[PDB]
């Protein structure tokens, strides 16, 4: 019984991979094996997606969440979005779900038949949570790892086809981009922007090649990273600053992911540059202006004067000034005035929407996509009954985008919890007293009473 | 000791009436600062024109509220997610046309009550605790951040948060339901579990130990004196509350272990609270409840309304009236 | 109450020229009308524009007429504004612009005749509802 | 040394299930309220009474199926199978609504049944009556909410139906016609629902969070034995903890299971009191002063009005299908609407 | 303690156990099945089958309106529908 | 010391006290009794009984 069982570990079953902590081997095995299982899901999923597809169909109305990734990166895709080629959506599927096996196969040979630690077969692979400079260089290893695939994408960017510009003119298509951004005044400008409305911290970014340059940055600075910490060892203040055992560094990690959940969820449910609309659905607010804009349309087709037609409250009933005074879709779409998407600014002029541009510039293309964009707005009920609350039965369908942003959620909230949790018993267990108060010397009986 | 480690044993001191702490440093002037802008406004605030359409909401006594009608308003939906301080207006009698109190009150607020959820953290471990009473915080830390900044985030506006108001919070949870059936939402039946079960478990606790408390008083003091601050003994029998509630259903659904009796009141009401605070936090992005309209047919295709049908009625008498004057086109997509 | 031949019997033409469908016909139409119209038409209403329904009163005053299958199978051909003045297939899913609206690409003419059949078919079972809007759900 | 007293030695003896005098009462009612709603939610129509479907058989789900109650016409019916309405009929005493009242008279009974198992189980094992007390406020509001109510209103027709939407409609039901959000009975029964769940949330996690080491390994829950004097935890630092954190603590651990006991019991309690007010349409549905100055200045507006507009709404969009023997006819045009919706 | 019954973990791993409800349980099932297959349950119950709850062109619900003629309402409406 | 909500517990074993307590109740209720009557002649209007 090498732990494996309450008595030797210290841990009962339902805190049974607790007992893995100075195991290396066989939590090698089982990170191993569970990275087979997102490599594995990673698969699956792409083939049942693909199993699924109905080209004719937009991707959003099918339900998919990975093959608009692998269109987002210029792949099967052509003008507009349309599907063109499936074939790279089954090879990305087919070559993680085979990868996979061999992932599981070493994380099951890793977790049972390997030495249970790695410290005697190999000094390099063997490990210390607390030897500060081996756990540094495994930090400086995986960032490198981390700067390279940052510059993969940069690879596909640049050399290897290009990616989907929703942008791009003539309603969006593939495209190879040869001059990212790399003034840091621009890439770090996004870093200090507020994350309140109409400025949005990076959610913001907007065009790919903005996005082409930062990770040109984050490839780099992952990379100079990793040298330094191989290379450095930690300083006196950090040192006193941290605490140096393997659950702390658990719950740093809980604490980055949490973080990262979050962020993700408002980058899928406010961006339509990285997360096209073309193959996610609109977003919220992209939905809500193309409402009014439907019937801006509609209603000066049939001979109103839009920009005069005062509403009920006294607001224009089509077009009202935003509180800096740009001309913005009037109801309660005022809200989202700091919506930009290709199919609305045509119409923009330096004063905000245009009416001379509005009595004669709307194009049939942009009457269809604001008709579409309203029809599928991200709203619908749990059993994927489209529509607001009240809605009868018939649509089937919910937006891509709040399925991943809900999932995302979720998750993260539930990942800062595990932050804490992990956090203070890491505190407690290296302090000495994570399994309770010690009736010999409980500390607040030395202390002077409070009153 | 010089003037810095002078200041850092003062305010990490567990010999302080109140504990101070690092996280307290921040938590005591965000809270104090939301504490008197709240006072103020709720008292003295003028009308708020919280949905942005030029019809302000009188939320303050002064302006003919009581304590059950008054709110501090939300800010203006003309504003929608953008950030609104006082130095961003070109007077306060603009701030406070627009709401501006509603936005420094949360912000503080927000910010001084996750300082506390750390100070709990904090001073636990100072008294050698162990630490995890700041994850059951944690429920109605996040319920909070739901209601003040999840669900804004996701329509848009701080103009649809939750209004700082006994009336103004049930408004919005009416508004709510008519958006998205929250009612027929698992995750928001997980939390009427949640607060009936732990409403539940707690009169249980109570009135079992209670029924099992060891006699030493007499029939004229209270038995209250019987427990002595400090005791080593317990002033109970829990064996014998086993016994008694064991016998009323069957001897294994009785718990004989206080630590796990114990947790499971912890962790009963604080997971279902998390389940409807996410519930709030999706529904923020338009994952609604279940929808069950017109999902009983018959041979012919006639409708058969069930019970789900009868709250879509309710639902849509909420949703026509709420806002009357708010909507210019016919879909109410955020 | 059952579906019946009688409330499966609609216009094939203006004439008076009536066809009798099946089940597996009006089941047909349900499903693909779901596909490819329910998003603006749930119900006999249409969210894009309120003002115009499927209710078979107002197929009737349309230009050409509409409460019909021919009728119909030619607005799903070649749409046009309700006095027939314009033709809207820019801005109206229709065979013509199959290539702006690829759900139609997949479409046969029983396909089409199957979605008419289902928009004449469902005010004789629900009535109202059909074209009502909110104050019937 | 008589018959009673045999049958009271075999009805007290320690078996797996206690059965006791009280089960005489207990289980037949309790079974059987149980069993009827089952069979109810399985099988029985809601088409004659209400115009609804509500059981699988129909085609419901767990969330919409439910036991309704009877039709208006009815009246105060105690629906007895053998009575004047259904004359034995099972099949048309189910489509009368007959297996509402049969789940609700004998789950009534079946509860003083519980009640009784719990004085009568308190008594031969030796402790105070304390959860026998405690269960007063749910049978306490049983009591206002199923019976009271209806008894004050036109018929059980408007008492709650045994399901899970059927009870959403009864929650909008008092929104829309007596806005019971603003009636402070209510309030106080929220406090103490909320409140309870507070206590057991905080109770719960400081005794986790105070437990001394007590044995050698991790999990905690090992070292603690049922027949031990110690307690488990440090009251004292538990207690400075709390003053330290939130300014007060409690200092005494009998006070602190009777607040547990006596915060959400008497919450319902309060609860129940609003709904007896509710069987008279005796609402807290207004506040007169707004209404007159609401009357007069059309600028004065506050959330109350805006709820009175939703209440408004939900009055007349729920009406006619909720009360199909009222024949409510309703033209669109007079349907309140704001704008647009 | 143990009140005397033979615990339940010893027999539900019996053989003798399984080789009574390997029969029991799959039967008691197939009785349910048959219940509602037969049709027997939508009469017992008196819940309307799909094909009546409305008359072929009548679109008003069968309430009934009356206390002590109840039972006779809702026997016209189940022959108006034959 | 008694607790205030036991504090009428000093009559269980005193009968002359209990009634003593009990006339004094009887005495509040028709005390009450009459000076409802009296409040209700000095504001009912009798001039119109349909
Ligand atoms: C240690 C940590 C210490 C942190 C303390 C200091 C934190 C200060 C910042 C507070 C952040 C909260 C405010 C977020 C409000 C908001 O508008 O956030 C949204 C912004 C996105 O902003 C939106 O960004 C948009 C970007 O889209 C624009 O650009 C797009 C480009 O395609 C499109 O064109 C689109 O049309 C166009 O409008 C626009 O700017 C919108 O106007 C703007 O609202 O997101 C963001 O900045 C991304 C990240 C937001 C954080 C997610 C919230 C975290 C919630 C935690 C929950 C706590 C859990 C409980 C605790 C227990
Ligand atoms: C906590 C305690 C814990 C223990 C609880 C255990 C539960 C025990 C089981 C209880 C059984 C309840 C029986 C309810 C019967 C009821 O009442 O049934 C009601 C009938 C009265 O019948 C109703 O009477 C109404 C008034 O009609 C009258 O008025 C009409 C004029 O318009 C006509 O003239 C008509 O003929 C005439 O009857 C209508 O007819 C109704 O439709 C008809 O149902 O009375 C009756 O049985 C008798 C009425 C006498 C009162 C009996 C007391 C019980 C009621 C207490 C609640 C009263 C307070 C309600 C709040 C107010
Ligand atoms: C997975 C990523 C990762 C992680 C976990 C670490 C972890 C660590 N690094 Mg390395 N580092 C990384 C990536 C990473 N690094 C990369 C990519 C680079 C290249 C830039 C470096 C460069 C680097 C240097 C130069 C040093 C470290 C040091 C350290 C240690 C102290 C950390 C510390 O104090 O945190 C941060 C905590 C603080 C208290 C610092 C202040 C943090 C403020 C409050 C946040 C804002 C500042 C932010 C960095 C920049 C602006 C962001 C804003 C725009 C939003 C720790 C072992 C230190 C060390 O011990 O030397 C070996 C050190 O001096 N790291
Ligand atoms: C992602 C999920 C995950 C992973 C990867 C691991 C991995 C591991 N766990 Mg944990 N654990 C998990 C979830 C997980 N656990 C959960 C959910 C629970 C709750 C019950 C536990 C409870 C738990 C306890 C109580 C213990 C572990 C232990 C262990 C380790 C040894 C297990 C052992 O000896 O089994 C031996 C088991 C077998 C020989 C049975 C079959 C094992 C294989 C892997 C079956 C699957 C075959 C698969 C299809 C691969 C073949 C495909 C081929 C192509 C390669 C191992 C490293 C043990 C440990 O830490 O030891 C020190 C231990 O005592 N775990
Ligand atoms: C991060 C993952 C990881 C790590 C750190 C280790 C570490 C170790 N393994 Mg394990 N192993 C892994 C994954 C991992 N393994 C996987 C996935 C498999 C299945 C394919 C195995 C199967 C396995 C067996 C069967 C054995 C080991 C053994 C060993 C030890 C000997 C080192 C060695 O063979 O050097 C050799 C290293 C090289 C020859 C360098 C080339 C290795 C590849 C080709 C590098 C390619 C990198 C790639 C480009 C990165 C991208 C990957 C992916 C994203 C596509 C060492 C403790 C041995 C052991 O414990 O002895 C008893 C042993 O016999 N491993
Ligand atoms: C303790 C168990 C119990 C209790 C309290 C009830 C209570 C009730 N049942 Mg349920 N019922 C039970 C068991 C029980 N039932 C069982 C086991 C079954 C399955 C067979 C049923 C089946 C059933 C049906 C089918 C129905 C009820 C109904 C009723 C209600 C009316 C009862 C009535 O009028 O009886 C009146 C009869 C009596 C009170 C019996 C008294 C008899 C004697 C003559 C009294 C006088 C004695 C004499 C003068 C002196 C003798 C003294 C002695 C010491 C010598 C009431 C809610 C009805 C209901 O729910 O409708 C809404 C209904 O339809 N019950
Ligand atoms: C005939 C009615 C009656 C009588 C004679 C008693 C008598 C008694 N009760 Mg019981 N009791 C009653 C009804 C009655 N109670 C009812 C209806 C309830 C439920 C609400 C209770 C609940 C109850 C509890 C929980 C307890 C008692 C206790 C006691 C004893 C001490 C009472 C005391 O000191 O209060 C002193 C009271 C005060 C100093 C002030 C209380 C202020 C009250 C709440 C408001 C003032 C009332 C106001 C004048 C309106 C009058 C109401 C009238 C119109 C009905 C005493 C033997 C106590 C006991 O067991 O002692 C061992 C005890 O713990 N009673
Ligand atoms: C030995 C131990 C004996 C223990 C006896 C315990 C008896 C008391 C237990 C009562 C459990 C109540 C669960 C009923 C749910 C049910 O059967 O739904 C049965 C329904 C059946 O499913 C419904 O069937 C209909 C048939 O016309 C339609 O097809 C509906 O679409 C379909 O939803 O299932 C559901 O609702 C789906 C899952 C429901 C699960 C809910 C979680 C439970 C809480
Ligand atoms: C350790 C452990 C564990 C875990 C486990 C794991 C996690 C594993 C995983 C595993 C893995 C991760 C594996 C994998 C596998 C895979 C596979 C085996 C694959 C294969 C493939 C193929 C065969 C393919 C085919 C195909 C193609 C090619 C095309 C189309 C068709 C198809 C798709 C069919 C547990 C917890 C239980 C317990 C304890 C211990
Ligand atoms: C890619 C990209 C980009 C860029 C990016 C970048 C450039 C980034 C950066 C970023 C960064 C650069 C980040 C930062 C980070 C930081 C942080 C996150 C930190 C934290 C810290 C901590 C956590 C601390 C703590 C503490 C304290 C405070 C005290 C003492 C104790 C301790 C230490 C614990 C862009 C947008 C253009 C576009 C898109 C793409
Ligand atoms: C009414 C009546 C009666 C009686 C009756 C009875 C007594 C019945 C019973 C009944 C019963 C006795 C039934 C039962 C039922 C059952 C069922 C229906 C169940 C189900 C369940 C389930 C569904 C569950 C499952 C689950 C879930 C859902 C989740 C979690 C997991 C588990 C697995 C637990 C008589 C003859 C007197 C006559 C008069 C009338
Ligand atoms: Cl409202
Ligand atoms: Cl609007
Ligand atoms: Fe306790």
């Amino acid at each position: 019984a090498t732990n494996r069982d309450q008595e030797s570990s210290g841990f009962a079953w339902w805190a049974g991979n607790a007992r893995l902590i100075n195991l290396s081997g066989k939590l090698l095995g089982a990170h191993v094996a569970h990275a087979g299982l997102i490599v594995f899901w990673a698969g699956a999923m792409t083939l049942f997606e693909l199993a699924h597809f109905i080209p004719e169909k937009p991707m959003y109305e099918q339900g998919l969440i990975l093959i608009p990734h692998i269109a987002t990166l210029g792949w099967g895709v052509g003008p507009g979005g349309e599907v063109v080629d499936t074939f790279p959506f089954f090879v990305v599927g087919v070559v993680h779900l085979i990868s996979s096996a061999v992932l599981g196969f070493g994380g099951v040979y890793h977790a049972i038949r390997g030495p249970e630690t790695l410290e005697e077969y190999s000094s390099f692979f063997g490990y210390d949570w607390k030897d500060k400079n081996k756990m540094t260089t495994i930090l400086g290893f995986h960032l490198i790892v981390l700067g390279i695939g940052a510059l993969l994408l940069v690879a596909k960017a640049m050399f290897f086809g290009g990616l989907y510009d929703t942008w791009a003119p003539g309603g969006g298509d593939v495209r190879v981009i040869t001059n990212p951004t790399l003034d840091p005044r621009v890439i770090f400008g996004y870093l200090l922007k507020s994350p309140f409305g109409g400025e949005g911290w990076i959610v913001s970014v907007n065009n790919l090649e903005d996005v082409v340059g930062g990770h040109i940055w984050i490839g780099l600075i992952c990379i100079a990273g990793g040298i330094w910490h191989i290379l450095t060892t930690p300083f006196g203040w950090a040192r006193r600053a941290f605490i140096w055992s393997g659950e702390a560094y658990l719950s740093y990690s809980l604490g980055a992911l949490s973080m990262m959940g979050f962020i993700a969820t408002c980058f899928v449910w406010f961006n339509n540059t990285v997360y096209p609309s073309e193959f996610y659905g609109p977003t919220g607010p992209e939905a809500s202006q193309a409402q009014a804009m439907t019937f801006l349309i509609r209603d000066q087709k049939l001979g109103a004067n839009v920009g005069s037609a005062q509403g009920p409250t006294g607001l224009g009933k089509y077009l009202m000034r935003s509180p800096t005074g740009e001309i913005i879709f009037g109801g309660e779409t005022m809200r989202f005035w700091d919506f930009r998407g290709p199919w609305l600014e045509p119409l923009r002029g330096p004063n905000g929407l245009d009416l001379n541009k509005i009595k004669n510039d709307i194009q049939p293309w942009q009457e269809r996509r604001a008709a579409e964009y309203m029809t599928h707005a991200p709203l619908g009920s749990l059993n994927s009954v489209g529509g607001v609350a009240t809605e009868i039965n018939s649509v089937n369908f919910v937006s891509p985008r709040s399925w991943l942003a809900t999932s995302h959620f979720v998750l993260a909230f539930f990942f800062l919890v595990g932050h804490l949790w992990h956090a203070g018993r890491a505190r407690a267990a290296a302090a000495g007293f994570e399994k309770g108060i010690d009736r010999e010397s409980e500390p607040v009986l030395s202390m002077p009473s409070l009153d | 000791a010089n003037l810095w480690e002078r200041f850092c044993n003062w305010v990490t001191s567990t010999d302080n009436r109140l504990y101070v702490g690092w996280f307290g440093v921040i938590m005591i002037p965000t809270l104090l600062a939301a504490t008197i802008c709240f006072v103020i406004a709720f008292i003295a605030a003028p009308p708020v024109d919280i949905d942005g359409i030029r019809e302000p909401v009188s939320g303050s006594l002064l302006y003919g509220n009581n304590i059950i009608t008054g709110a501090v308003v939300p800010s203006s939906n003309a504003i929608g997610l953008h950030f609104y301080p006082i130095w961003e207006a070109a007077s306060l009698d603009e701030w406070l046309y627009n709401g501006g109190p509603y936005q420094l009150i949360i912000f503080h607020f927000l910010l001084g009550a996750s300082c506390y959820m750390g100070r709990q953290w904090e001073l636990s471990y100072r008294l050698g605790m162990r630490p995890w009473i700041c994850v059951a915080y944690s429920a109605p830390l996040a319920s909070a951040f739901a209601v003040f900044l999840i669900y804004p985030i996701g329509q848009g506006s701080f103009s649809d948060g939750m209004p700082l108001g006994i009336s103004g919070t049930f408004n919005f949870m009416i508004v709510f339901q008519a958006e998205h059936n929250i009612l027929m939402h698992p995750f928001h039946q997980l939390g009427v579990a949640g607060v009936f079960g732990g409403a539940l478990f707690c009169a249980m606790h109570g009135s079992l130990v209670t029924s099992s408390l060891i006699r030493e008083t007499t029939e004229t003091e209270s038995a209250n004196y019987g427990y002595k601050f400090g005791q080593e003994e317990e002033t109970y029998n829990i064996v014998a509350a086993h016994g008694y509630f064991g016998r009323l259903i069957f001897q294994y659904a009785s718990f004989n272990n206080s630590r796990s009796l114990h947790f499971f009141l912890a962790a009963w009401p604080v997971v279902g609270v998390w389940f409807t605070a996410l519930g709030i936090s999706t529904m923020a992005f338009n994952l609604n409840g279940f929808n069950f309209n017109h999902s009983v047919i018959d041979a012919k295709g006639n409708v058969i309304n069930t019970w789900a049908d009868i709250i879509n009625r309710a639902n849509l008498g909420m949703e026509v009236m709420h806002e009357r004057n708010a909507h210019n086109f016919p879909l109410d997509l955020a | 109450a059952e579906l019946t031949p009688e409330v499966l019997t609609v216009p094939l033409n203006s004439e008076g020229k009536t066809i009798t469908l099946t089940e597996k016909q009006y089941l047909e139409g349900k499903r693909l009308f779901q596909y490819a119209c329910a998003s603006c038409h749930v119900g006999g209403i249409t969210k894009t524009n309120p003002s115009l329904d499927l209710r078979t009163e107002t197929l009737a005053l349309a230009t050409p007429p509409r409460d019909n299958i021919e009728g119909l199978v030619d607005y799903m051909k070649n749409p046009t504004t309700y006095d027939g003045e314009q033709e809207i297939a820019e801005v109206h899913p229709s065979l013509r612009s199959a290539d702006i609206f690829p759900k139609m690409r997949n479409l046969t003419e029983k396909d089409l005749v199957a979605i008419a059949g289902h928009i004449l078919v469902e005010p004789k079972i629900l009535g109202d509802k059909w074209g009502g809007g909110k104050v019937y759900y | 040394r008589g018959w009673f007293d045999i049958l009271d030695d075999w009805l007290k003896r320690d078996r797996f299930v206690f059965v006791g005098w009280s089960g005489i009462l207990l289980f037949p009612c309790a079974y059987l309220a149980l069993g009827g709603w089952l069979t109810g939610t399985t099988f029985v129509t809601s088409w004659y009474t209400h115009g609804l479907a509500s059981s699988y058989l129909e085609g419901c789900n767990f969330l919409t199926v439910a036991v309704s109650t009877p039709a208006n016409s009815m009246g105060h019916s105690l629906l007895l199978l053998w009575g004047p309405e259904a004359q034995g009929d099972f099949t048309r005493w189910c489509q009368l609504g007959g297996l509402w009242t049969f789940i609700a008279l004998h789950g009534a009974f079946g509860l003083i049944g519980f009640m009784l198992r719990q004085f009568e189980i308190a008594r031969l094992v030796g402790v105070r009556p304390y959860n026998a007390i405690a269960f007063s406020a749910p049978i306490a509001v049983f009591v206002s909410v199923f019976l009271i109510y209806p008894l004050g209103q036109s018929s059980w027709f408007f008492a709650p139906s045994f399901g899970v939407a059927a009870i959403f409609r009864f929650l909008l039901f008092f929104q829309g016609f007596h806005n019971w959000t603003l009636n402070p009975f209510h309030m106080m029964g929220v406090a103490g629902v909320l409140g309870g769940a507070l206590l057991c949330a905080i109770h719960g996690a400081t005794v986790e969070n105070t437990l001394f080491q007590d044995g050698e390994g991790a999990s905690t829950f090992r070292a603690f034995n049922p027949t031990q004097a110690e307690e488990t935890y440090s009251m004292v630092t538990a207690n400075r903890f709390w003053s330290q954190i939130f300014g007060i603590a409690f200092s005494n651990k009998r006070w602190l299971h009777f607040f547990m006991l006596f915060v959400p019991v008497t919450g319902l309690w309060m609860s129940a009191i609003g709904v007896v007010g509710l069987a008279l349409n005796l609402r807290s549905y207004d506040f007169i002063s707004q209404e007159i100055r609401a009357a007069e200045d059309p600028e004065f507006e506050t959330f109350y009005t805006k709820n009175l507009l939703l209440n408004e709404g939900i009055r007349a969009w729920m009406a006619p299908q909720d009360q199909p023997h009222e024949n409510f006819v309703f033209p669109e045009e007079v349907l309140p609407r704001g704008n647009a919706l | 303690g143990t009140t005397g019954e033979r615990p339940f973990s010893d027999i539900i791993t019996s053989v003798r156990y399984w080789v009574i409800h390997s029969i029991t349980i799959p039967a008691l099932f197939i009785a349910g099945w048959l219940f509602v297959s037969t049709g027997l349950a939508y009469d017992v119950f008196g819940t309307p089958r799909p094909d009546s709850y409305y008359a072929q062109e009548q679109r008003s619900i069968p309430l009934v309106t009356d206390r002590f003629e109840a039972k006779q309402q809702v026997e016209t409406f189940l022959e108006q529908l034959k | 010391g008694l607790p205030w909500y036991r504090v009428h517990t000093v009559l269980i074993n005193d009968p002359g006290r209990l009634i003593a307590a009990h006339l004094m109740h009887t005495a509040l209720v028709a005390g009450w009794a009459g000076s409802m009557a009296l409040y209700e002649l000095a504001t009912f209007d009798p001039s119109d009984p349909v």
